[PDB]
RNA sequence: CGAUGUCGGCUCGUCGCAUCCUGGGGCUGAAGAAGGUCCCAAGGGUUGGGCUGUUCGCCCAUUAAAGCGGCACGCGAGCUGGGUUCAGAACGUCGUGAGACAGUUCGGUCUCUAUCCGCCACGGGCGCAGGAGGCUUGAGGGGGGCUCUUCCUAGUACGAGAGGACCGGAAGGGACGCACCUCUGGUUUCCCAGCUGUCCCUCCAGGGGCAUAAGCUGGGUAGCCAUGUGCGGAAGGGAUAACCGCUGAAAGCAUCUAAGCGGGAAGCCCGCCCCAAGAUGAGGCCUCCCACGGCAGCCGGUAAGGACCCGGGAAGACCACCCGGUGGAUGGGCCGGGGGUGUAAGCGCCGCGAGGCGUUGAGCCGACCGGUCCCAAUCGUCCGAGGUCU
RNA sequence: GAAUGCCGGCAUGAGUAACGAUAAAGAGGGUGAGAAUCCCUCUCGCCGUAAGCCCAAGGGUUCCUACGCAAUGGUCGUCAG
RNA sequence: CGUGAGGGAAAGGUGAAAAGAACCCCGGGAGGGGAGUGAAAUAGAGCCUGAAACCGUGGGCUUACAAGCAGUCACGGCCCC
């Protein structure tokens, strides 16, 4: 159940057997394991990974202790991968070979307060024929006296994006260990520069 | 959304905003220091910096470009002969913006001074 | 890190430098590997290039030709391995980067708007004088 | 991107000149036909005494389109019109020549008879 | 089912 | 629309509960290191005209 | 009846199951394929069009299918206003008439501001017996749940023939969903060019305003995007429905059942994805501070830490979140690259001239990828444990 | 204690909608207890078969100057019908 | 208010006496704080009395796992006499 932290760098395509392959490039290596969570100690199993080096000037004292106890130089992000336990004290892109399928988790781009047409692909209202100031409105939200209320979960306008999203079963197109690059075919949540997690896929 | 868009709108349509900057340039290049609202000051920096840099180039081309925004032939001449020279060896950052402590009475707008640098 | 540099890095393995420079307006023949049955062959597509979108490794260019009465436009990645070669067959002088306006012009009218780019022709012949 | 109401030129000699799509035969509820797809169509304009006549409801395979088709090799091709060749229930042209180029896509979709009769395949 | 307005328009 | 309108007068308890967030926060002020007069941080001092160690403006 | 707005449509759903399809099954006057009929099944799905105000219905073209009902004949403080109920007008018809009709016809005022509950989002407060910075478990909840075609098996089983399988295995689609922006394709209010009229600068040349809240036109980076790209529905495990059994009495036979055991659905539980400890039942782990002064309490100064303030941000209505604050690349400038435009001005040459050619892929040049302390994030302030009892 | 009573006062909605044409503003100087809002200058924009000028109705001192800013001005006011 | 005929309000009270607050202080002023007057100044002219709704400051008790025609009965806690 291997996994790794990384940053989305950007997309392009490569050519592979006279085929254009759209890819997102992820900087993944190298992630120092900084804690192991164990069934005896913690009740479950996983690896806290760290990623990108941090200026010690900016690391407070409780954090420093945590890093110290690992003999690990301070790092900007800590995140766990569950049910993964690497033999090394460091995880790098090498844990993936081209051909493998992965799941990538990102924080999606933020749309802010979104209307119903962008959030939920509502149809909105006519643009003419008499529609009166309701071209992007949701329409009805209910019945009448029965039930006299609006369902929990009713799709409505509101904040949208900047959310955890995990896209699944992406092909690993290539891995360039010398530069800590993982090339995954397709699209990955969030902006370039955003933090992502690459896991072995759960599909078969 | 506004994702990675550069530029204030300052509640002006296109042609008014442009005039706002030019008139502010003429004023700043004229007096060396002016006061405005903080955000107007923050946009003036770049607008004027480019005109000063162009003045540092000195060519005829540069003058004719500067004259699109600034229009006053004497003013440009001051820019070219008096202003640009003091920045021959300065690399950008010919303007500075410092925030004033007192808000404006009639509308509470925060003020800042914008000035050409030494 | 430098994200731009890393993309350029991923891309460097696929970049080409063996292809001639050309501009919108030039007439060009692209010999393109093409798959059919059971073989692959080279098909030539020859026409005016009406667009070149630039984006480094991802720049693409569009070639327009008339084929048995019907206009056809083809869009090619400039760095595509499927391009065998490109031959410059004529240099045209455009005044515009994008030449969509010729989609509505007659063959006479096109020829009048895209006269031979006598400068870049001369320039072409002056190379092609080798050692 | 052919859809019901779309007029297509007919690129054969069935005598039909113009057909208007009335359905895309690609599943239960397809929004668009592209190259290699079969539509059902009305004949809106034909020449006198052909195989087909104005009013006929016929099938046709779309053979070139004004919306560009993209290809796995990263390229795309685009034609100046939307054209279809009229076929019978076994995908064979009801006509005997096909005019103008056609999209190679037809071949992988088993329109060999049409692909071969075509002056050009792009 | 068409049935008649029981109220007039406002 | 059909002109909505409050169905009951708001009780004093309710009105005042709504204002539970209405308190002003006092201006954040720091001493001016040249003249010791209180002022907003990041502003040229209006008392003495100093900022960043130097005399910025006539006061 | 001191008003419970009334048909149809749109929008948005949600439920029932007497199921239209898809899954499971018994019987068949079930050879096969296809059907009929009943049973189980509500997870998902259930198309586009012509007519008509229509609901309905008929019709065209498709489909796995084109289900039927409830929700104030769901939904007018959500839209419409074609239909019916006002005043005008006309036809038919009735009435001497004024006028009339569970007839027809053309026309005809649909109300910016949401208090409470409810719903979508976001915070502020307090709590979670020391105070803090991280990382987490998942009670519980939500999301999802569709399906077709072709090929192989095999032209095999079956069948006189036409036709044509079970099981198992491949490939390719439609619609839907989430994400994305490399490509394709949009936009890109000033990023570039061209162009007209007019006024102006400065006469020429070169420019500026205005013609829209871009004057017009040709283009167009980032961004945000779909028409573009990737991926999803599963697999799998468990328990079941109808239905099929094994073993088996009562009842020497028989019996799926009374004891016991098995098989068995798109359905159910788990599995996937997302929320989630206000889960007051307030969880856990790692790290940091410490037992300070005066009188489970008050007042004061601190600790770890936090906030304030500032520069900002693919975060954002405010708030929040995230990054940075000279021990600095946070924005602005400047430089380099990209990218757009498409060869500036000036000068020289040719031409009577409009123009042309060269200098020149020039000049200009948003946002992208970077560098660089030139400009600004100066200087600081205020909060903040001393840990209740068996 | 009620008559959608009468008269008056004061609440609620609420620091909410709004502040009356999307022709448009910016800076420097002056004045003053106080200035986005008054004066002056420069720059910018709008009208120009008018949004300029002259008559008649109607209005009735609103004209000019000095001194004022409680109220009137949808904000401010040192300004003003 | 209405073209007009015509309609048609609200609005009383310092104190015995103005003795109606000189002068100083803050403030542009308004306003207040002292001083002074008066038997009395929360009789200070926005003046006798000065109710109630309504707005506030300060104190006691109470309240952030709770379900409400708001009370009532009971017990307990805290605060006061
Ligand atoms: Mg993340
Ligand atoms: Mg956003
Ligand atoms: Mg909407
Ligand atoms: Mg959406
Ligand atoms: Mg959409
Ligand atoms: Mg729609
Ligand atoms: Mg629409
Ligand atoms: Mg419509
Ligand atoms: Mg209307
Ligand atoms: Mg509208
Ligand atoms: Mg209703
Ligand atoms: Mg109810
Ligand atoms: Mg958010
Ligand atoms: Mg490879
Ligand atoms: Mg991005
Ligand atoms: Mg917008
Ligand atoms: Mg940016
Ligand atoms: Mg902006
Ligand atoms: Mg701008
Ligand atoms: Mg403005
Ligand atoms: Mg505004
Ligand atoms: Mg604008
Ligand atoms: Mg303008
Ligand atoms: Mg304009
Ligand atoms: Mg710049
Ligand atoms: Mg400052
Ligand atoms: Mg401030
Ligand atoms: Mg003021
Ligand atoms: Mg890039
Ligand atoms: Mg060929
Ligand atoms: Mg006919
Ligand atoms: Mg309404
Ligand atoms: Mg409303
Ligand atoms: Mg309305
Ligand atoms: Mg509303
Ligand atoms: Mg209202
Ligand atoms: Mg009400
Ligand atoms: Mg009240
Ligand atoms: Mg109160
Ligand atoms: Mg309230
Ligand atoms: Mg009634
Ligand atoms: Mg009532
Ligand atoms: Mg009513
Ligand atoms: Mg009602
Ligand atoms: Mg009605
Ligand atoms: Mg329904
Ligand atoms: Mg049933
Ligand atoms: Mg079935
Ligand atoms: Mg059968
Ligand atoms: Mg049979
Ligand atoms: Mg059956
Ligand atoms: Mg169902
Ligand atoms: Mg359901
Ligand atoms: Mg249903
Ligand atoms: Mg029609
Ligand atoms: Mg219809
Ligand atoms: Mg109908
Ligand atoms: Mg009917
Ligand atoms: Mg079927
Ligand atoms: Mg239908
Ligand atoms: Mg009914
Ligand atoms: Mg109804
Ligand atoms: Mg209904
Ligand atoms: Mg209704
Ligand atoms: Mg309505
Ligand atoms: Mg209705
Ligand atoms: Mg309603
Ligand atoms: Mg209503
Ligand atoms: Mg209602
Ligand atoms: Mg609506
Ligand atoms: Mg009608
Ligand atoms: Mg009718
Ligand atoms: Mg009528
Ligand atoms: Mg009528
Ligand atoms: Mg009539
Ligand atoms: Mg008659
Ligand atoms: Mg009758
Ligand atoms: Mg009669
Ligand atoms: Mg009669
Ligand atoms: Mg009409
Ligand atoms: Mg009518
Ligand atoms: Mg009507
Ligand atoms: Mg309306
Ligand atoms: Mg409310
Ligand atoms: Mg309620
Ligand atoms: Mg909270
Ligand atoms: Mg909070
Ligand atoms: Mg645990
Ligand atoms: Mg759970
Ligand atoms: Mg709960
Ligand atoms: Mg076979
Ligand atoms: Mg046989
Ligand atoms: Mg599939
Ligand atoms: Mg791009
Ligand atoms: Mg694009
Ligand atoms: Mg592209
Ligand atoms: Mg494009
Ligand atoms: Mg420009
Ligand atoms: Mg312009
Ligand atoms: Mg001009
Ligand atoms: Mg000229
Ligand atoms: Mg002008
Ligand atoms: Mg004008
Ligand atoms: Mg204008
Ligand atoms: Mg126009
Ligand atoms: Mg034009
Ligand atoms: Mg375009
Ligand atoms: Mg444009
Ligand atoms: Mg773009
Ligand atoms: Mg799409
Ligand atoms: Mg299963
Ligand atoms: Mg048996
Ligand atoms: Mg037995
Ligand atoms: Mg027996
Ligand atoms: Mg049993
Ligand atoms: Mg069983
Ligand atoms: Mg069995
Ligand atoms: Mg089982
Ligand atoms: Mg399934
Ligand atoms: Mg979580
Ligand atoms: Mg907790
Ligand atoms: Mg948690
Ligand atoms: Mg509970
Ligand atoms: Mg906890
Ligand atoms: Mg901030
Ligand atoms: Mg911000
Ligand atoms: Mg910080
Ligand atoms: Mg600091
Ligand atoms: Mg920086
Ligand atoms: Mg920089
Ligand atoms: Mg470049
Ligand atoms: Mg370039
Ligand atoms: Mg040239
Ligand atoms: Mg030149
Ligand atoms: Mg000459
Ligand atoms: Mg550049
Ligand atoms: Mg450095
Ligand atoms: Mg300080
Ligand atoms: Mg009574
Ligand atoms: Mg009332
Ligand atoms: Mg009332
Ligand atoms: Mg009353
Ligand atoms: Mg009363
Ligand atoms: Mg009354
Ligand atoms: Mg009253
Ligand atoms: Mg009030
Ligand atoms: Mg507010
Ligand atoms: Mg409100
Ligand atoms: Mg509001
Ligand atoms: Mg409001
Ligand atoms: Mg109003
Ligand atoms: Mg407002
Ligand atoms: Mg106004
Ligand atoms: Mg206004
Ligand atoms: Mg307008
Ligand atoms: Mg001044
Ligand atoms: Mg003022
Ligand atoms: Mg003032
Ligand atoms: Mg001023
Ligand atoms: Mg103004
Ligand atoms: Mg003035
Ligand atoms: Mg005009
Ligand atoms: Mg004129
Ligand atoms: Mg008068
Ligand atoms: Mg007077
Ligand atoms: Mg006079
Ligand atoms: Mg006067
Ligand atoms: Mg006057
Ligand atoms: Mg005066
Ligand atoms: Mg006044
Ligand atoms: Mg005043
Ligand atoms: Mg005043
Ligand atoms: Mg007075
Ligand atoms: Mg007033
Ligand atoms: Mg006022
Ligand atoms: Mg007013
Ligand atoms: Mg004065
Ligand atoms: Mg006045
Ligand atoms: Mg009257
Ligand atoms: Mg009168
Ligand atoms: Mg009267
Ligand atoms: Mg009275
Ligand atoms: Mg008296
Ligand atoms: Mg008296
Ligand atoms: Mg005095
Ligand atoms: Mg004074
Ligand atoms: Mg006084
Ligand atoms: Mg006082
Ligand atoms: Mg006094
Ligand atoms: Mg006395
Ligand atoms: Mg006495
Ligand atoms: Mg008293
Ligand atoms: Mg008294
Ligand atoms: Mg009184
Ligand atoms: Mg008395
Ligand atoms: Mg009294
Ligand atoms: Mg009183
Ligand atoms: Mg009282
Ligand atoms: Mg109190
Ligand atoms: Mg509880
Ligand atoms: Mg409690
Ligand atoms: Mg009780
Ligand atoms: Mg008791
Ligand atoms: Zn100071």
């Amino acid at each position: 159940m291997k996994g790794i932290l990384g940053v989305k760098v950007g997309m392009t395509r490569i050519f592979r057997d006279d085929r254009a392959v759209p890819v997102t490039v992820i900087l993944a290596g190298p992630c120092p394991v900084v804690q192991r969570r164990t069934p005896e100690k913690d009740g479950y199993t996983a690896v806290q990974l760290g990623f990108l080096p941090q200026n010690p000037k900016r690391v407070n004292r409780p954090l420093k202790g945590h890093f110290a106890k690992a003999g690990v130089e301070p790092v900007r992000i800590l995140r766990e991968i569950r049910d993964f336990n690497p033999e090394g004290d460091t995880v790098t892109v090498e844990i993936f070979k081209p051909g493998e399928r992965v799941d990538v988790t990102g924080t999606s781009k933020g749309r802010g307060f979104a209307g119903v047409m962008k959030r939920w692909n509502f149809a909105g209202g006519p643009d003419s024929h008499g529609a009166h100031k309701i071209h992007r409105h949701p329409g009805s939200i209910g019945n009448r006296k029965t039930p006299g209320r609006v369902y929990k979960g009713k799709k409505m306008a509101g904040h949208y994006g900047a959310e955890r999203v995990t896209v699944m079963n992406l092909e690993v197109v290539d891995v360039i260990p010398e530069e800590n690059l993982l090339l995954v075919k397709g699209a990955v949540p969030g902006p370039n520069g955003g933090l992502v997690i690459v896991r072995e896929t759960k599909k078969a | 959304m506004r994702h990675l868009k550069s530029g204030r709108k300052l509640n002006r349509h296109s042609s008014h905003r442009l005039a706002l900057y030019r008139n502010q340039a003429k004023s700043l290049l004229t007096h060396g220091r002016i006061t405005t609202t903080v955000p107007k000051a923050k946009e003036l920096r770049g607008f004027v910096d480019h005109l000063i840099h162009l003045a540092k180039r000195g060519d005829l081309h540069a003058r004719r470009l500067v004259l699109r925004d600034l229009q006053d032939v004497k003013l440009v001449r001051k820019l070219f002969d008096e202003i640009a020279p003091r920045y021959r060896d300065r690399q950008g950052g010919y303007t500075r913006v410092l925030k004033l402590a007192e808000r404006r009475r009639g509308d509470g707008a925060p003020l800042a001074l914008v000035e050409l640098v030494e | 890190m430098n994200r731009g540099a890393l993309i350029k890095l991923v891309e460097s393995r696929y970049v080409r430098t063996d292809l001639p420079e050309f501009r919108p307006g030039d007439t060009v023949r692209v010999s393109y590997k093409v798959k059919e049955g059971n073989r692959t062959r080279i098909q030539d597509f020859e026409g005016i290039v009406i667009r070149i979108r630039r984006n480094g490794f991802n720049t693409t260019f569009t070639v327009r030709k008339v084929s048995y009465g019907v206009g056809v436009e083809r869009i090619f990645p400039l760095h595509s391995p499927l391009i065998q070669k490109i031959d410059i067959v004529q240099r045209g002088r455009a005044r515009r980067a994008k030449l969509y306006f010729i989609r509505n012009l007659s063959d006479r009218e096109i020829r009048r708007k895209l006269r031979a780019d006598r400068k870049r022709i001369d320039q072409d012949r002056a190379a092609e004088r080798a050692a | 991107m052919i859809q019901p109401q779309t007029y297509l030129e007919v690129a054969d000699n069935t005598g039909a000149r113009k057909i208007m799509c009335i359905r895309v035969l690609k599943g239960s509820n397809a929004k668009y036909a592209t190259v290699g797809d079969v539509i059902v169509a009305s004949v809106k304009e034909a020449i006198p005494r052909g195989a087909v006549k104005e009013g006929d409801v016929v099938k046709a395979v779309v053979v070139r389109t004004k919306k560009e088709i993209k290809r796995p090799d990263g390229s795309a091709i685009r034609f100046d019109d939307n054209a279809a060749v009229i076929i019978n229930n076994q995908l064979e042209p009801r006509g005997t020549r096909v005019f103008g180029p056609v999209a190679r896509e037809l071949r992988e979709k088993g329109f060999m008879k049409i692909v071969s009769l075509a002056p050009e395949v792009l | 089912v068409d049935k008649p307005d029981y109220r007039p328009r406002p | 629309a059909k002109h909505p309108v409050p169905k009951k007068k708001t009780s004093k308890a309710r009105r005042d509960a709504r204002r539970s967030h209405h308190a002003l926060t006092p201006p954040t002020l720091v001493p001016c290191p040249e003249c010791k007069a209180m002022k907003p941080p990041h502003t040229v001092c209006p008392e003495c005209g100093y900022y960043a160690g130097r005399k910025v403006l006539e006061v």
